[PDB]
């Protein structure tokens, strides 16, 4: 059952930073990693599927990377709406496997 | 395209629920859903999955063994059977479509209901 | 006209298998499809039902929770899906259809 | 949940006698009684306390099935099983040793 490892658990930032969450696999998941934004009171929200994919109707600032092993979700400037949690999550193979979750508070 | 939740409440403990998933927008034969828990200080939980076309299903071990799920594509809708509920139960419980057979993951959820074992 | 099962095996406690009936000369459709299993020196006892037109479900209490009977009407097949399995849930699992007229010859499903 | 009590658990009996098997249940059933036989899957013998030497007949509160000449290839276990309600439930079988 693969371990997605989330850094950091937490963080503090003011609106217009970029912020880089990372995501970690404990085996291979070819490309495989979606990002998911859950703003509290409301149910996730897709942001990237596959490592890099923006899903249709996000705001270009939401940003996916890769370089293995490892997995960024980039918020190049954020805004007021975008305090939230963010969760990684593999969907390589079943089960799918979420990361920890990173507090972002604005 | 919508994925719309009912069936929530104060459960007593060792007391069942059913939740449902109506699906609108698409057809759920077409796709997996997926159920999805978040418990308090416990992230996101994925719970289980059900094809629906012929219903065969995959559970998490933390409800493996009493919780199960059932679909009518006639109604399009999807329900997670839940028996011998407990305290680790509580949580806000989710479903969503595996979009693209898993190419853009859970592409659609629904609002939640919450689950409290009282 | 039949029933004919396939599926079953040997499985540890705690482990997961799925069971196969595959109805032929009549469409699942149009009627009910059970799962009824004898464990060894028991008697026959009802587990699971399904109207397949809408996959309206039952289950007998000893398997509530364990168990998923379903069907894929267009392979004109219905499955059983046990997890969790127990000892005691070691029996040769039926598949039969309604008053039982047909009955499938029997898949013998061992938890060791 | 209704019970089927089937008498009795095991008989024994010779190549050329009848023999009759009992079965009771604990709620009404009409007359929607079946009686199965395992040697192999089960295959229906008696649906509805009659319809098809294997004789099915309500005596009372208590059904019967009688095999006037039992021939070797009747050993098998018969079982009694209410067709009146859900869920559908069985007597624990009676095997018969030729």
């Amino acid at each position: 059952d693969i371990q997605m490892t989330q850094s950091p658990s937490s963080l503090s930032a003011s609106v217009g930073d970029r912020v880089t969450i990372t995501c970690r696999a404990s085996q291979d998941v070819n490309t495989a990693v979606a990002w998911y934004q859950q703003k509290p009171g409301k149910a996730p929200k897709l942001l990237i599927y596959s490592a890099d994919f923006l899903y249709s109707g996000v705001p270009s600032r939401f940003s996916g990377s890769r370089s293995g092993t490892d997995f960024t979700l980039t918020i190049s400037s954020l805004q007021p709406e975008d305090f939230a949690t963010y969760y990684c999550q593999q969907h390589y193979t079943t089960p799918p496997t979420f990361g920890q979750g990173t507090k972002v508070e604005i | 395209v919508q994925l719309v939740e009912s069936g929530g409440g104060l459960v007593q403990p060792g007391g069942s629920l059913r939740l449902s998933c109506a699906a609108s927008g698409f057809n759920i034969k077409d796709t997996y859903i997926h159920w999805v828990r978040q418990a308090p200080g416990k992230g996101l939980e994925w719970v289980a999955r059900i094809y629906p076309t012929n219903g065969y299903t995959r559970y998490a071990d933390s409800v493996k063994g009493r919780f199960t799920i059932s679909a009518d594509t006639s109604k399009n809708t999807a329900y997670l059977q839940m028996n011998s509920l407990r305290a680790e139960d509580t949580a806000v419980y989710y479903c969503s479509r595996w979009g693209g057979d898993g190419f853009y993951a859970m592409d659609v959820w629904g609002q939640g209901t919450l689950v409290t074992v009282s």
